[PDB]
């Protein structure tokens, strides 16, 4: 086993600036008001969008100003070899709802949709790593497919650090390893993060390098994405008429 | 559970029992005392005190200096408030209490249906009490009775509005107060007092604002030292 | 009987059976309309440092100088004429309150709801409480909208009594981006029934009457004669919307006329649904030009 | 006497009809409870079947009635109160009602007002008037003068006595309440 | 570790499965046979309805904590805890439990709500709330007899009662299906069963089953047989009812 | 929900033998199976019937065996009602379908001729497998416990548990030996695994895959487990409604005949695809 | 009007029921009810009513006290009991009556933990004493602890043995062996209304409408394990020995009732 | 209860004294407030109070049987409460969202940079190790959290000594504090978060909120480092969008305020330990 051969190739068979060949989808469930699937290599997140609508238990909760987001995250319990329980109510998919909410109210624009509910789902079937910037890009996918405003695409994706230079989109292997990996989601148009994760040890001067490659990384995020979503728009206008 | 007139400037503790000498003469209990028969029971720690009319036929009061922060809905109080919401013709406001008082879309000076005041959520307001009790949510107005609101209605923008203690306010506001008179002579101001321990500022620059209300949070206890070096500050700005 | 399973087969994109290569101006969020002096803004767009940025995914459309999107897919925005069906949710003391596909609850309120007949004096608390023993919680109404407030809700009431409460029929919630906006929503079809197309995404298809406001409940049988047209008309909505194109009297009925050599159940199986959509279109293009 | 059974049948609806407790199935009556029948008779000779659990019969606070209660809750408004006594047979099944503003004297006087009339924590008796129709909110009235408070606790615990329509006064120490005085 | 009961022993496994010996088998008896039954109704006095059952080693509560405010929407609602005290079984459980005890539960509410007329309680709901103090054959079935008791002793409107029975499989070479069994015939068995019906209009209120085996024929008798049974068993409760009704009237 | 014309409407259908759909009252839908579709899994499938959508993963794990049965192993089943479904689902409001679900899918295997679990066994009361079933629910379009046990039914056919040899040692050390061929896997055999089926009554008629639209319009449905010999494992009953005994019996018949046809179905469906290969490419979600 | 209404009784010494202010109700007991329990007693006072199931199993001790056989009580109040309690988790009195019966087994010493061990390090045995309550007209805390009482004397345990050969004990179901209890604590109720007005054995009403509450549990040899005095409008030690008295008279009662049960078996 | 709403008086005069680079109490925007830690009588006990918010925590130990996974190194337990004496807000199980985004952070910011030495506490590896868990408790609510429970879980895994242990093959002795000396515990480096908070959508930034700014801020930036100047985690919360160089020049910042705080807990510890070795059971540091 090894992160960096000498030569610059990773395990998987790509160097470091390099990432997984997205596959994606658009419209999986019509019992919806949009929907969505990714897989970023071998993860493969599912997201769902009820739009604005009602609420019901009124509980004094409809902000009169804005919209009201709730998203919800999940990770299945066969997502990992290891077998979990409980992947609803625990400590950490709840850090992932708040997460994920305060980056979609940053993007939804939700001032044009006050006292109602846009309902986010998020169901992670399987995990090799790089597992919240999947479901920010399928959540993505989704709210687009709804026809939901929104300021701007809101790419995400992780970067990692390894004998002095920056990996893109981490896997589960070197997300084992211990080292430093920063997930970030911004929004390309500006150059705005809307989020900015990160977990372990590192120098400083170490700090913008894979801040960087992070942002490059989520810009060709953007590309696939954007290619994906024209395919799909360019298909259904053409049915239309 | 003696001599009420030899502990007027002492401090009593709850539990406390005082009687009162005499065919009698009407006094008045005062807010922190309670009355169990001919006696008088204490329920607040405080600094006792003692006043009477300018007759002699009126008796006394008592009553003791309690220091405290949560108020409590009082009849004829001069109270800031906050508007919470507005339900139809009500809006209600907050005050610090138990719950939230109400006011009436007429009861400003000189309005009616056909001219409503602007009172938006958020915005702060300078009332007081005419149903004040323990069995109803208390009910306020900014209209003297006569029909004019002598000072009352929305304050206004571009202040600061904190919050203190409450016997800070019942010594300010007396008419033998220092620091309140020593800075109507290093820059102007304007503010209002409520009895609430919520208190409002304004002057011309905001630098002073902050220095203003620095020394009032602190004019309790403000050492000469401190006293000097903030009415420098203001000398300064 | 007859069960049947089969494996799942990949789709066929690119819609490349048509082969028609746009002259339209697809857009995504952040993209940048046409940066020029004053140009106004409409739904589906915003503003950011003097340049005017898309907000949906889908074509522009640009007015003499006003600049809007068409989205693809959303929820039924409230227009002012528009007919709309509806499904109650709630009956509170004042008014009755709809679902519609909006992005709210539609309201309905007492003063608008016909009377049996002609009876028209005033509305009191009698009509107060029968408010629910007529229109019970969950029923249907064919209305059309009245107004739309500020706070984006649409109340809507009854003109006449061609609109109402419904009868018996049967109901399909396809997109509303899927019905051509045009008049005379209430069609009655020569196939022996009738159907309503709501501006919303809401589809009503029910027997055709011979007489000719909903006051009473007509819950007698139905001719097989008439509810297999019906379960017919239904299913070929399905296959329409399904494979995503628009819906109005001509392209149902000759939907319909094809799907008869094709039985009444074989027409939801992805192939003969995707050769009765291809003769129909076909048809409408060569046919209209 | 017989006592019945939720399942069996008691008569053909041609030798009786149902009046409370029961159901009805092809040509036959079938009872719902378990209690004790009885088939009424009216002077056209057919009879009227019911049954019942005499354990709470039934009882009903009618218009013209004259029921006590007690205040729990006021407003400005209106002040909330719950049945206990509907003449004299109290009833475990306590409703719940209403006085308003203005129906609390017969003068109907605009200037009652409550916290002078009534406090939380004392009895009074009243007329109904409204039954009500969701939840069943009695409306009770006090436009008389022999009706309204007739025990009213003092500042903490002691029982006042009515000395006049809107005065009351407590026995030990001197202080008069006001409140809308029963007779 | 649970913050809201006592500090217990992490783990804790009975003795039972540490012992050495071949269980005692029944052997025969009489298929179609009966336990014998003591019901009564009006056992408790806080509570608007109850009522008490007995059968063999079965003993089983249920009491009606009655309306309580909280047309096809304004129609009523009763909801129904059953629970099987920690002190009954081979085995010991937590109170709480998680997983037979909703299942046995959610079979009460679907063989009430058809016998219970919920237009007449609007806005209401109804707590219904069983109690198993020993477990010692057919359990289910005397949890919905018990709960029909107490809801037609409490006052409650109905259709008609629910009687239960409960049945299984004897694994021997020729399988006969035994009536009304005990713990020991119900855990040496193959498959298990249980019919709860209304018999003056004869209708099935809920069932269930499982079984190691079985086949169409076999279930179908079975389920006849558990209907004979629950018609022989009506009259009982009958009495009882009647009984509990006779002492009201004694007491005023 | 619905009102009450439309299901005046549906009922008189029925009993006419139509349907919306226009289909009988003993007539499926395409249901669009699918299998090996996740990868981390021992066993995986996928079932889209209509438009209720489900996805099953099969986890083969090594864990102690139980007391009373250390001669052989066990099934364990979760089932997360994703509020994808309906949104009125939450970390707390899917909790009682789901264990219901589960309750049933453990109802229909506490019957010994199933699963052979003997099979299962490595070394009595010491190692063990365990078969972690994962039900994730992704649309409720009804008829949803038939299409989860056809779900549970190719996931098992499609399990691959590995072969190890667990070697005991003096002074407390034990060795597992894996078998370096993830093409000598072993496979267990489901020719009893049983097939559910949800007969709803409406009117004086019985039906099967009753839609929502229809479930709203009944009063009870009958469920039955059936295996492809014909016997009856589980007999359950479900509804706030009542239910006569003699139509007891038809439900029976019919599901038997419903089970013959299904599990045929299903078994030729899933050898064709076996018989492929990787030139299936695996299309899901895609 | 209630306290007005019992005040009037209270005054005519007497209650509204028949009791003269310093006696309790009929109480009885039924012992080996129940078989799928190791040691099962009910207990009611005329309305109030209790039921103790004492299941036996094996468990590991701690590290601090190996030869230590742990004794877990629970309290059970379910929503059958009375209206003032919700299907749920155990609210407060349930806790609060627990953490009472536990201090009281703990503090009476009524058993040795130490005549509970097998093997010491290894097994221990574990009692868990559940107690139920079915009607909560009042004074539930005496009728838990008299129940637990009975049951933990019918309890008679199995015998177990180890083997060195298997490393591994085996248990003989058919020869037993009761269990020792020295001390035979009970427990007797008061309420304080006002000032000085003491009453035993509340029913539900009575404690709704007073002031304090108090209970003691008097040893037979002359003392006690515990006086439950949550808040109340005070006591001083005249209107506590009398209470002591009648809770020495209460034990002599209950004692000779539970003495004739056990030898009527 | 709930919390007292927000005049847009006091909004509009905050906004506008930012504007012009004015805080309340008469600091600079790049300044903590006088944080004091003080000391109790027990090894493993710290109440650090920063201005107004005073925080708890207390260090506990245990010895049981590890996991499998790690059957060498042992365990930590954070745990944070929200006591309702720190505002009205906090009944229990409502305030959740603020529980869940402490314990998460502070999680990882002390445990994934692998603070202390999780090997160093192996006893026994299989059977029985260590397992050292910290409570912290909100006392009062005055701003800045993150950055009080970290200085307080800090001062106390540095001021907090374990029962001595002695160990043969498998037979383990405990000891109690008055047989031996208790052993401390092994740490490598100590960090501590700093909290920058930003407004109007990213043009200004402050440090050590008070409760206000935390009121009528949109955005939070967390920044946990070591006197070695070492990135262990850094989050964004709020829904805000900030760029690089903000980032870049907060951690330039958050570099020389950890060096002062870190000098200060060692002056701190110092006068504690040279206390308790003159009599007294105390130790008091200011800033």
């Amino acid at each position: 086993l090894e992160l960096l051969s000498d030569q610059g190739y990773r395990v998987d068979g790509r160097r470091a600036g390099e990432l997984r060949k997205i596959q994606a989808r658009m419209g999986v469930f019509a019992q919806a008001d949009g929907s969505a699937y990714i897989e970023q290599g071998n993860t493969k997140a599912l997201a769902v969008v009820y739009g604005p609508h009602e609420i019901r238990g009124s509980r004094a909760r409809a902000l009169p100003d804005r919209a009201l987001v709730n998203c919800q995250y999940s990770s299945a319990t066969f997502s990992t070899g290891e077998r979990k329980r409980r992947p609803h109510g625990d400590r950490k998919s709840c850090e992932m709802g708040l997460q994920l909410r305060q980056t979609f109210e940053a993007a939804i624009l939700t001032q044009l949709h006050p006292r109602s509910q846009i309902d986010i789902y998020v169901q992670v079937l399987q995990a090799d790593g790089g597992t919240y910037a999947a479901c920010v890009n399928a959540a993505t996918l989704a709210v687009l497919d709804a026809g939901i405003p929104m300021r701007d695409f809101v790419c995400a994706c992780s970067a990692g650090f390894v004998d002095g230079t920056a990996l893109a989109d981490l896997s589960h292997v070197e997300e084992a390893a211990g080292g430093p990996q920063l997930a970030l989601a911004l929004l390309p148009a500006s150059g705005q993060i809307a989020l900015l994760e990160m977990d372990a040890r590192l120098h400083e001067d170490h700090l913008e390098r894979v801040l960087e490659a992070a942002a490059q990384a989520a810009r060709d995020v953007h590309t696939l994405l954007d290619r994906v979503v024209r395919q799909h728009v360019r298909e259904a206008s053409i049915l239309l008429g | 559970a003696r001599a009420a007139r030899t502990v007027l400037g002492q401090v009593v503790l709850p539990g406390e029992e005082l009687l009162l000498p005499e065919s009698r003469v009407r006094v008045v209990c005062g807010p922190g005392l309670r009355r169990c028969g001919d006696r008088l029971l204490v329920t607040k720690c405080g600094r006792l005190r003692h006043k009477e009319p300018g007759s002699g036929s009126g008796g006394g009061v008592y009553w003791v200096d309690s220091q405290q922060k949560r108020y409590v809905p009082v009849k004829g109080d001069h109270v800031i408030g906050i508007v919470t919401a507005k339900s139809g013709d009500i809006f209600k406001v907050d005050v610090g209490g138990s719950e939230p008082a109400s006011l009436s879309y007429l009861s400003f000076e000189g309005a009616t249906k056909r001219n409503r005041p602007n009172v938006q959520v958020g915005d702060l307001i300078y009332g007081q009490f005419v149903v004040a009790n323990k069995d109803m949510e208390p009910e306020m107005v900014c209209i003297d009775s006569c029909g004019r609101a002598n000072g009352m209605g929305v304050i206004g923008q571009d202040g600061l509005l904190f919050k203190v203690t409450l016997g800070l306010i019942r010594k300010l506001l007396a008419p033998d107060c220092e620091i309140i008179q020593e800075v109507g002579k290093l820059h102007p101001l304007e503010i209002v007092f409520g009895m609430n321990g919520r208190i409002w500022v304004k002057a011309k620059t905001i630098q002073q604002t902050l220095i203003l209300a620095n020394i009032l949070e602190a004019c309790e206890h403000m050492t000469s030292d401190q006293r000097k070096q903030i009415f420098s500050r203001l000398a300064e700005s | 009987m007859a069960m049947e399973m089969r494996l799942p087969v990949a789709r066929k994109p690119l819609s490349e059976r048509l082969g028609r290569d746009t002259k339209k101006h697809l857009v995504v969020p952040g993209d940048t309309i046409t940066t020029d002096t004053g140009f106004m803004r409409g739904h589906g767009t915003y503003m950011g440092e003097e340049k005017l940025i898309a907000s949906v995914a889908g074509s522009v459309e640009r007015v003499n100088k006003l600049i809007c999107v068409k989205a693809l897919k959303t929820r039924y925005i409230g227009e002012v004429g528009d007919i709309v069906v509806g499904r109650i949710t709630e009956v509170q003391q004042k008014r009755w309150k709809v679902e519609t596909n909006s992005r709210l609850d539609s309201v309905l309120l007492l003063s608008s709801m016909n009377l049996p007949g002609g009876e028209l004096r005033r509305r009191s608390a009698e009509d107060e409480l029968a408010m629910r023993g007529f229109l019970q919680e969950g029923d249907l109404i064919s209305a059309e909208v009245q107004a739309v407030f500020s706070d984006g809700a649409v109340s809507l009431h009854t003109r006449s009594l061609k609109y109402g409460k419904l009868g018996q029929g049967v109901l399909v919630q396809v997109s509303p981006s899927l019905v051509k906006r045009q008049k005379t929503h209430f069609h009655d079809l020569p196939c022996g029934a009738s159907v309503i197309l709501g501006n919303n995404g809401f589809i009503w298809i029910y027997p055709t009457p011979e007489h000719k406001g909903g006051f009473i409940a007509n819950l007698e049988p139905v001719s097989l004669a008439d509810r297999e047209v019906i379960s017919r008309l239904r299913n070929c909505i399905i296959s329409l919307v399904t494979q995503r194109m628009m819906l109005y009297d001509t392209s149902i009925l000759y939907c319909y006329e094809a799907s008869l050599p094709h039985q009444i159940k074989d027409i939801l199986k992805p192939e003969i649904m995707e050769e009765i959509v291809m003769e129909t279109r076909q048809r409408l293009l060569e046919q209209e030009g | 006497v017989r006592y019945c059974i939720p399942g069996e049948r008691l008569c053909n609806l041609e030798e009786g009809s149902p009046g409370s407790g029961t159901y009805t199935r092809h040509g036959y009556i079938f009872s719902s409870l378990a209690g004790c029948l009885m088939k009424s008779s009216e002077n056209g000779a057919l009879p009227v079947v019911s049954v019942v659990r005499e354990t709470e019969s039934q009882l009903l606070p009618d218009v013209g009635a004259i029921v006590t209660c007690k205040v729990s809750s006021i407003n400005s408004r209106f002040a909330k109160v719950h049945i206990l006594y509907v003449g004299s047979m109290p009833l475990k099944n306590s409703f719940r009602g209403t006085i308003r503003k203005e129906d609390v004297r017969a003068t109907e006087k605009d200037k009652v007002e409550i916290y002078k009339s009534f406090r939380p924590g004392d009895i009074v008796l009243a007329k109904v008037i409204s039954l009500g129709d969701a939840q069943s909110n009695y409306l009770l009235t006090t436009a008389e003068n022999e009706l309204g408070v007739v025990v009213a606790h003092s500042e903490s615990g002691i029982q006042m006595v009515p000395i006049s329509w809107c005065e009351m006064q407590c026995p030990k120490t001197h202080t008069k309440e006001f409140r809308k005085v029963a007779r | 570790g649970d913050h809201r009961r006592i500090r217990g022993p992490e783990e804790s496994q009975p003795p039972q499965l540490y012992a050495a010996d071949e269980e005692e088998a029944p052997g025969t008896r009489d298929p179609t046979r009966l336990r014998p039954v003591y019901a009564r109704a009006g056992l408790l006095s806080q509570a608007k309805g109850s009522a008490y059952l007995e059968a063999g080693g079965t003993k089983v509560l249920c009491a009606v904590s009655g309306p309580r405010q909280a047309p096809a929407a304004l129609r009523g609602r009763l909801l129904c805890d059953f629970r099987r005290a920690p002190f009954a079984g081979r085995r010991r459980r937590a109170p709480p439990g998680g997983c037979e005890e909703r299942e046995l539960a959610l079979a009460l509410q679907e063989a009430l709500e058809p016998a219970v007329r919920l237009g007449r309680y609007p806005r209401a709901q109804l707590e219904v709330s069983a109690l198993l103090l020993e477990d010692g054959g057919s359990a289910l079935a005397a949890a919905l007899t018990a709960a029909a008791l107490a809801l037609a002793d409490a006052g409650v409107e109905m259709y008609d009662l629910v009687v239960g029975c409960g049945l299984s499989l004897a694994p021997g070479p020729a399988p006969t299906w035994l009536l009304d069994p005990t713990r020991l015939e119900e855990e040496r068995a193959a498959a298990g069963l249980t019919v709860a019906l209304m018999p003056v209009l004869n209708q099935v209120a809920g069932l269930l089953g499982s079984g190691e085996g079985g086949l169409t024929e076999s279930w179908a008798e079975a389920v006849r047989l558990g209907l004979e049974g629950c018609q022989r068993l009506y009259p009982v409760l009958q009495q009882s009812l009647v009984r509990a009704a006779r002492r009201r009237g004694a007491a005023a | 929900t619905l009102s009450e014309a439309e299901k005046v409407y549906i009922v008189h259908g029925v009993q006419e033998d139509l349907r919306v759909d226009g289909r009988g009252c003993e007539d499926y839908r395409c249901v669009e199976v699918e299998t090996d579709v996740v990868s981390n899994t021992s066993g995986s499938a996928r079932v889209k019937l209509g438009h209720t959508d489900i996805l099953v993963g099969v986890k083969a794990e090594m864990g102690t065996p139980k007391l009373e049965k250390p001669n052989e192993g066990y099934l364990e089943f979760f089932v997360d009602c994703s509020a994808s479904a309906t949104p009125e689902f939450e970390g707390r409001g899917g909790d009682d379908l789901g264990t219901e679900i589960a309750n049933t899918l453990y109802r229909i295997f506490n019957n010994k001729s199933s699963v052979d679990l003997k099979t299962l066994c490595i070394s009595p009361r010491e190692h063990c497998w365990v078969l972690y079933v994962d039900v994730l629910l992704l649309e409720c379009g009804g008829n949803l416990f038939d299409a989860i046990s056809i779900a549970v039914k190719a996931a098992l056919f499609n399990t691959r548990i590995p072969r190890v040899r667990v070697l005991e040692d003096e002074e407390g050390s034990k060795d597992i030996e894996l078998s370096d061929d993830p093409y000598d896997c072993i496979r267990l055999s489901v020719e009893n695994v049983p097939c559910i089926v949800t007969l709803c009554k409406i009117g004086y008629r019985h039906v099967v895959d009753a839609t929502l639209q229809e479930e709203a319009c009944s009063l009870a449905s009958l469920l039955v487990s059936v295996t492809s010999k014909g016997v009856v494992t589980c007999m359950r009953k479900v509804g706030k409604g009542s239910l006569d005994p003699e139509s007891i019996f038809e439900m029976m018949e019919t599901g038997k005949r419903v089970g013959k046809v299904l599990h045929a179905s299903l078994q030729s469906v899933v050898h064709k695809e076996e018989s492929l290969g990787p030139k299936r490419q695996k299309v899901g979600f895609l | 009007e209630p306290l007005e209404y019992y005040r009037r009784f209270l005054k005519e010494n007497c209650r509204p029921d028949g009791r003269e202010l310093g006696e309790f109700r009929t109480t009885t007991v039924n012992i080996g009810s129940i078989s799928t329990a190791d040691g099962s007693a009910l207990v009611k006072l005329g309305n109030t009513t209790v039921i103790c199931g004492v299941k036996a199993e094996f468990a590991a001790p701690s590290t601090d006290a190996p030869d230590k056989g742990y004794v877990v009580p629970n309290v059970d109040l379910p929503p059958l009991c009375s209206s003032r309690f919700r299907s749920g988790p155990p609210g407060e009195e349930a806790q609060v009556a627990s953490q009472f019966i536990a201090d009281v087994i703990e503090n009476s010493q009524i058993i040795q933990k130490e005549d509970l061990c097998i093997s010491p390090g290894k097994l221990v045995w574990v009692l868990y004493c559940d107690l139920i309550c079915l009607d909560y007209d009042g004074n539930i805390l005496d009728a838990c602890t008299f129940a637990l009482l009975a049951a933990l004397k019918n309890v008679q345990l199995p015998e177990v043995t180890i083997n060195e050969e298997t490393a591994l004990a085996e248990v003989n179901l058919k020869k037993k062996s009761y269990l020792n209890i020295r001390t035979h604590p009970v427990a007797t109720s008061f309420a304080v209304f006002d000032d000085t007005l003491l009453i035993v054995d509340p029913t539900g009403e009575e404690e709704h409408l007073a002031t304090g509450t108090l209970t003691i549990v008097m040893d037979e040899e002359g003392k006690l394990c515990c006086l439950h005095k949550p808040g109340g409008s005070g006591l001083t030690g005249a209107k506590l020995q009398d209470c002591m008295s009648r809770a020495v008279t209460r034990h002599k009662e209950v004692k000779k009732l539970m003495d004739e049960v056990i030898k009527s078996m | 209860m709930k919390e007292t709403p927000l005049s847009n008086c006091e909004r509009r005069f905050l906004l506008r004294a930012i504007e012009e680079k004015k805080r309340l109490d008469g600091r600079q925007t790049y300044d903590y407030r006088n944080i004091r830690i003080s000391f109790g009588t027990d090894y493993g006990c710290c109440i650090v109070e920063l201005g107004k918010t005073r925080v708890l925590g207390q260090v506990s130990c245990e010895l049981v049987s590890p996991k499998l996974n790690r059957a060498t190194e042992g365990i930590l337990f954070f745990n944070l409460e929200l006591s309702q004496m720190a505002a009205p807000a906090f009944e229990p199980g409502r305030q959740s969202d603020l529980l869940v985004k402490l314990n998460r952070l502070m999680e990882r910011c002390l445990r994934n940079s692998k603070c202390i030495d999780t090997e160093s506490l192996c006893v026994v590896a299989g059977e029985k190790v260590w397992q050292i868990r910290v409570d912290l408790h909100l006392l009062n609510h005055d701003g800045n959290i993150i950055d009080a429970a970290s200085i307080a879980a800090i001062v106390a895994l540095c001021h907090f000594r374990r029962p001595d242990v002695s160990v043969q093959g498998d037979e383990v002795t405990l000891y109690t504090p008055e047989e031996r000396d208790p052993v401390p515990l092994s740490i490598h480096h100590m960090p501590i978060c700093v909290s920058f908070a930003f407004f109007q959508q990213g043009t200004y930034l402050l440090v050590d909120p008070n409760e206000r700014e935390e009121r009528v801020m949109d955005g939070l930036l967390v920044i946990a480092m070591n006197k070695h100047r070492e990135i262990c985690t850094i989050q964004s919360s709020g829904g805000i969008m900030l760029l690089k160089d903000q980032v870049l020049r907060c951690s330039k910042i958050a570099g020389v305020k950890v060096a002062e705080i870190t000098e200060l807990i060692l002056k701190a510890l110092e006068n504690d330990q040279k206390v308790r070795k003159e009599g007294g059971k105390f130790g008091f540091a200011e800033s």
